[PDB]
């Protein structure tokens, strides 16, 4: 009663927003859009590497296929007895191939056509794609299933060994054609290879054959100076080894 | 600066398991504060009310000076001391003269006694409401930098180089992810659990303070300077009537009295 | 740690499924809670505000006697008794004499009758107010903490072991995905839901406590000691010249008394 | 259990447009609502307010008598005869004797006008305040929803079976993503709006309310208790004063009719 | 739905560089009219507070009619005429009769200042506050507006179909986030700008209208009524005494004049 | 629009390094402010409060004059010296006739001690509240700018062109955002800190305030007023018993005069 | 003067967080959430071959690995002079194996540890990761770059021969421990040829050496039957073509 109605009022004081949701909110959307940014810029990424792995594969296989035809189109050029298989990388001989019974050497024509194909294959590997991709060349030797397996391994390893030396020898025309650069590169492509008996449809003047297959590296392989063997220059000629009258 | 250079890459290297341990303690070593400092200090405030709500229930039939020394031994040991004081000094004590003593008759309110036994004074300081009513968003501010920071650890980590390495870098963004999302968790439940248990403690408090003022308030009726001004008024009317009444007996007599005088002069002539 | 990695394979050993179960089932216990709680009393609230300003509103043309037996009778078994008990002892009433004994002719308020009918005691305590203001808040919150412990289920049961285990996860953890998208927008739905409910409940009491209270200071008119003040300056300045009037009235009678007696006086002689 | 699974089948067997629709109609019907029921109502009440204020202003140099009658028709067909009631029943009239009849001199203020001309019973009531200062919310929430509805259907179309629908999945999830976060601007946008209009609103309401009340101020003064109390306290100390010399001149009157008595007893003997 | 895939059309078709744009102009209107309508408005408020209060002081030591006429010449020409007039209504001049004429001698306070020029009247209104207070509020939501928005359009422009295209719906998208951001880093500056510059203003201007209100109250003082009612306590003391003085004095002056008489008849016997 | 690139070029060209570092700088500043202006400030008024509050215990069974004396001489070298002015103006002096002089015997109070030493003016002002209680969400709104702007940063600088130009890119962003996330951390941190320190202080300084102002309120007995109107009630009963006895005693003695005269004269005839 | 001292009261009311900020928290969270989860769907579809591969690549190697662990295990367990590098599936003689100059013959041991290692890897291969993943046996020759290429590579093919013979030459201690379909597998699992060229050894002695590796199938070649061909039954011992008293 004894105090007044005409007092003071309005003592209250405005509250204060709470800013912790709001930097909750805000952090949130911030982390957000690096999510969104991070997915968008991942499934990019991840997308192009694939795509980029199976375009340098495709480049790849496209630059073999090419090099086949183009080693394939200069035999035919030569001579047109040379079989050439881009679809499993392999050069074979149709008919001067063929072996008899007791036999370690080609025929004329069969030597002929070894000397030829040669040069091709300096070709081939002197360029850009031979650089990049080619690799070392095994000889598979094939005989008959029949008869003793010992005479014939050791038949086809005496043909595979009397084919190398007409590569190597110093009386036959590559010796004395060659220089000591292509030499060199022959060592380095030119190898001995396994021996099969994949022989079928009782064809024994074809199973008796031998021939040059074409391998390449991997994709994810790496070239170094490790596999790179380096002959020593020719100082001396070569003989072979095993001799007419054997 | 590579003093922050420093920072940046001393803190890339946290292992992010860290975190959330960080983010669990410091929660709940703010919920134990919570439990410790509001809520049973929350409860014992209530308990306390209802208590006094009770005795002060207990002596709304009796006489106001056993009233008064009961209330005084009542809040005079407790922390309800000096309110209780303010609001017996703002009582209004009436005395009737019975017995050639003065005695009480009747205490009057002048004041509610939620003046007194205010809100403030009694739960909101004590229980430090201005401060525990920010702790839930306290919670989610340590929720969010935890979260953020797992999450830009998991970010910092991811990084498929080729396509091969994509199920080990998302196996391992998915486990930082795990950490952040655990340490949110946790964070924002513990607010949530605080934001529910402070707002039903304080609607608690708030409810029987009100319940224990009103038992106060109940005790003693305002409106004594009304009822003194009503008496004066009647007073005054009645003194200008008696004015007159005196006036008009005073006359009778001295007109009697001056009669006696001359018929007693008459007899002695 | 292990600690840490113990209490993620316990939480985590829950079906993803009871989460958005557990939110749902959550979220409607408090809807139905505020429905029972708050809605519910707040229509009872105002229904009983309305049908007791119906009856003053009735009352309004009685006499003073009258209107005070109905207002305590209205009140007395009701939970507003504490308020009507209050605001009678803020009344005053101004006595007369009317053939004898002492008549209640005019009540006078001495306060406004929302001093005790107050929003306070009569919406925001019984409602819980101070409680359930922040529910759609918890709701919310309890929305966000099951999308986190969704999420954690899903990222923690990852295996990246074998290719068709990593598109199992991956459904799973899509699965989890829209299972915290539901429980999210179920748990938002019911707060705004709340919140509007809420919010029109307490206008509405707002709207009719404010009308009940216009009602009954309808009845009582205030400013009754300015009255008894202005009474009381008349009757001082009626009690100078009624004094002054005495005494003129006294000397000039005694005058007369004077005159007769030495008349009498006169004739005795 | 399956329930779950069933209530998620139907939920997102909706097209996505739908969603959007929905939010942008439920937001503009709350958005007219606003309009109907707050801001041409608030802008009625203004200019009421500025009406009532030029009113007032009017009568500025009139009677008492003439004032108090053109407030009571300017306040009886009319929404603040309620409030004109009780602030009248405030008003103290000053009687003075003119012409043998008691005339009002002049009208005293005891409250100030805001005590019964309040900004809850003129403004915050009408409006529904307490209802419409939570609408914001409210539409925010109606497009949370409806995002949190969209990202489900979006995610429930999003299954890239093969590494080839990868693109395309994710490029339609992005489209569902912004068929939601359409609705939530829309709705954002508008509690924006409606905000703006509200507050600005409030700020003319209180601003012109405020005017008003002083403009009923002004009209009459306080202090009359005190002027009352000052005329009392002038009375008693003339008063004593004068009984003192109503004392003195009585015993001198008295002494000059017994010296008359006595001369006439003399003559007389 | 043609209808919303249209608006869709639409709002996705504009250039993404004019949301940021759109957000920065209109938050720099904002804050312009707040710098306009709050900030030099309170800047003003505060001289002119500290110049009525200097010149309040100046008066400190005056006649208290000197003050009252420096405080209406001070007064009733500006905004605070108003104020000014209830503030003197309020106030009560007590008056000596010296020389003949009734001057006043000191002039008393029935009620604060500050309910006069209250800090509604002389700041929240003039600067508006009911709106200025929710601005930040507003600007942060138009900044929120614009990161929907801008997110929108960068996710509208995500739809390579072509491994070839993907790089540039990328780098739209950085670009329209790095835009969105920009106006949401914007709206947040300003807020948190316009939130320091207001609340330091508010304060101010307290703290000024503190002093201006204890400036005037300094000049009167208050309790008039207290010592009114203690006159009259004492002076009704010393009425009863001084009657009972005056019958004794009466009865001594009868007596003394009965005795005159006595000896003037034993003259004449 | 050429303006917008400009600025986003001026803004991005930033080093990552400087947004935490000037995030950290300002909120350091801001802290340092905080307890310079808030925190400091308020433990010496809490000092002061507790030195007043004991210095005042000291007086309570002084004499008033004394007390007085010494209330006046503990506040003029103080800030409180206007605030004890209002106060003590505010008292009521009780006199008292000792050995012919009015001295004092009680000193009164007609308004509370917290009305003149009130929590804003003793409080609110010295600490500016009004601001400071805001510093959280200005420090927290610091900190989201830096986050949003290391993250414009980064966002800015991505190259998306190729696969290596990605991971640089996602690398040079998370970097950006982790630089400013230690920024908003230590803002978060401080935001915290300052609301943890604010409200501790604010909660101290009331609750000694209220007990500053509960010591002064104990001086000073308040009722004076209802004690006055009872004794001018109890004064005007007994001066109409008066009235009634001095008019018997009136008429009783003379009676005995007229007595005492008529036996005179009879002996004298 | 008479002021009401029960006046309407308002306690400080504290206002709730503001319902849209933590909506918009969820709300953003929940859309982080979406972008992790569909970056990690996107992530895993697009690389789920790659996956794939690589998981048959993983288990390719284990198996592989598991293979050298049994045999080496065997060897130990057998003879102590077979030691198997599981590294890159090498079988090495190092001590038994070393070659004089001029020479394709070897001591005891050598003959000891071939007849010994021969049925442990024909019990490999019978094994299901040997009938799953184990190609026909390498044979591997090593020659020096210095002195004549034809004598050398001579040399190496003679080694070579010498021990397929004495693998399948008559009266010798294999084939009295030795049953027709034993016999038959070793047959057909051998493959004679071979030479390289490697400087990975600090010894020309090194290189004066024979080692046993096998290579494994490809995950797409997946074992084709049609490359397989078969051999009439043992009807005549072998008999060794080469110069056994030199
Ligand atoms: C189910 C499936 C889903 C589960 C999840 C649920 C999700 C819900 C979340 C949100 C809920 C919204 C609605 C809540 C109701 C509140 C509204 C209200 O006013 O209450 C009505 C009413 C009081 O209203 P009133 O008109 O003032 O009084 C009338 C009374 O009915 C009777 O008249 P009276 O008051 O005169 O009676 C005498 C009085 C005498 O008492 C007193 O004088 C003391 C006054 C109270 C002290 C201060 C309260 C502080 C808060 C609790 C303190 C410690 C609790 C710790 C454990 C809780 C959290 C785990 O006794 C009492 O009635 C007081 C105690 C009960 C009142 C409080 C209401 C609920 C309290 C529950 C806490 C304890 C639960 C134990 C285990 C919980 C496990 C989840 O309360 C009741 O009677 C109880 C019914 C309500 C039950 C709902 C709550 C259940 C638990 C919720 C979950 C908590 C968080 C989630 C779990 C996370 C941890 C794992
Ligand atoms: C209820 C709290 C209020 C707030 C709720 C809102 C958030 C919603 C999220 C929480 C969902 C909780 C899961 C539901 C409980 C189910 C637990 C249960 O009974 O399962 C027993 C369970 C495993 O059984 P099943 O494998 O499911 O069945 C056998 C078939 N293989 O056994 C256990 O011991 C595991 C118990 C783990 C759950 C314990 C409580 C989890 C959390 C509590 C509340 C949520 C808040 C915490 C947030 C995270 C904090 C780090
Ligand atoms: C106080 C409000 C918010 C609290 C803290 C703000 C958080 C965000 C902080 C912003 C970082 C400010 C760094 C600037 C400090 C000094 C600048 C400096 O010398 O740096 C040099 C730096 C690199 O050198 P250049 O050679 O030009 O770049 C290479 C190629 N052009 O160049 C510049 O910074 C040039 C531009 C000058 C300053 C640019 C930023 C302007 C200020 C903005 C921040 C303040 C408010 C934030 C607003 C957000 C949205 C507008």
């Amino acid at each position: 009663m004894f105090g007044n109605a005409f007092g003071v009022k309005k003592r209250r004081s405005d509250e204060a927003e709470k800013p912790f949701w709001i930097s909750y909110a805000d952090l949130m959307t911030a982390m957000m859009v690096l999510f969104l940014v991070v997915m968008v810029a991942s499934l990019s990424s991840v997308t192009q590497r694939i795509q980029r792995a199976e375009q340098g594969e495709k480049a790849r296989g496209q630059d073999i296929s090419r090099l086949c035809e183009r080693l394939e189109l200069h035999a035919r050029n030569v001579n047109k007895n040379i079989v050439v298989d881009c679809h499993d990388n392999r050069i074979s001989f149709g008919e001067a191939g063929r072996f008899a019974h007791n036999q370690f050497f080609l025929n004329a024509e069969g030597q002929k056509a070894l000397q030829d194909v040669v040069p091709l294959v300096l070709e081939a590997s002197n360029s850009e794609e031979g650089k990049k991709w080619f690799k070392q060349i095994v000889i598979e030797g094939f005989t008959d299933t029949d008869g003793s397996y010992l005479y014939n391994l050791h038949l086809s390893l005496q043909r595979s060994e009397w084919v190398m030396c007409s590569l190597l020898d110093s009386r036959s025309p590559l010796q004395k054609n060659i220089s000591a650069e292509q030499q060199l590169q022959i060592r380095k492509l030119f190898l001995a290879g396994g021996v099969s008996f994949n022989n079928a449809k009782e064809s024994k003047e074809a199973s008796r054959r031998v021939e040059l297959r074409m391998q390449f590296f991997g994709l994810k392989d790496k070239r170094d100076k490790a596999d790179e063997v380096d002959f020593p220059p020719v100082v001396n000629k070569e003989v072979c080894q095993l001799v007419m009258p054997l | 600066m590579s003093w922050l250079n420093s920072i940046l890459v001393t803190l890339t290297s946290v292992e992010p398991y860290k975190v959330p341990v960080t983010v669990i303690v410091t929660v709940t070593f703010a919920f134990v504060c919570f439990i410790f400092f509001y809520l049973l200090r929350s409860i014992r405030i209530i308990y306390g009310l209802k208590k006094y709500t009770r005795s002060i229930n207990s002596i709304e039939k009796s006489a106001p000076e056993v009233q008064l020394e009961h209330l005084k031994s009542l809040f005079q040991r407790s922390e309800l001391k000096h309110a209780w004081n303010a609001f017996e000094a703002s009582l209004h004590s009436q005395y009737e003269l019975e017995n050639g003593e003065e005695k009480i008759v009747r205490i009057r309110a002048t004041a509610p006694s939620a003046s007194f036994f205010s809100e403030q004074q009694l739960v909101d300081i004590p229980l430090n409401t201005e401060f525990f009513k920010h702790l839930p968003g306290i919670l989610t501010g340590m929720g969010i930098i935890g979260t953020f920071y797992g999450l830009m650890i998991g970010l910092n980590h991811f990084d498929p180089s080729t396509p091969e390495q994509v199920s080990s870098s998302v196996n391992n963004l998915l486990r930082d992810v795990l950490y952040a999302f655990l340490g949110s968790a946790f964070a924002i439940f513990a607010s949530i659990l605080v934001t529910w248990l402070e707002k039903l403690s304080i609607a608690k408090s708030y409810k029987y303070l009100e319940k224990f003022t009103a038992a106060l308030d109940s005790l003693y009726d305002s409106g004594v300077g009304e009822e003194y001004l009503a008496s004066l008024v009647k007073s005054s009317n009645e003194s200008a009537t008696q004015a007159r009444h005196l006036k008009e007996s005073l006359v009778t007599d001295l007109r009697d009295m001056l009669l006696h005088l001359a018929e007693s002069q008459k007899i002695e002539n």
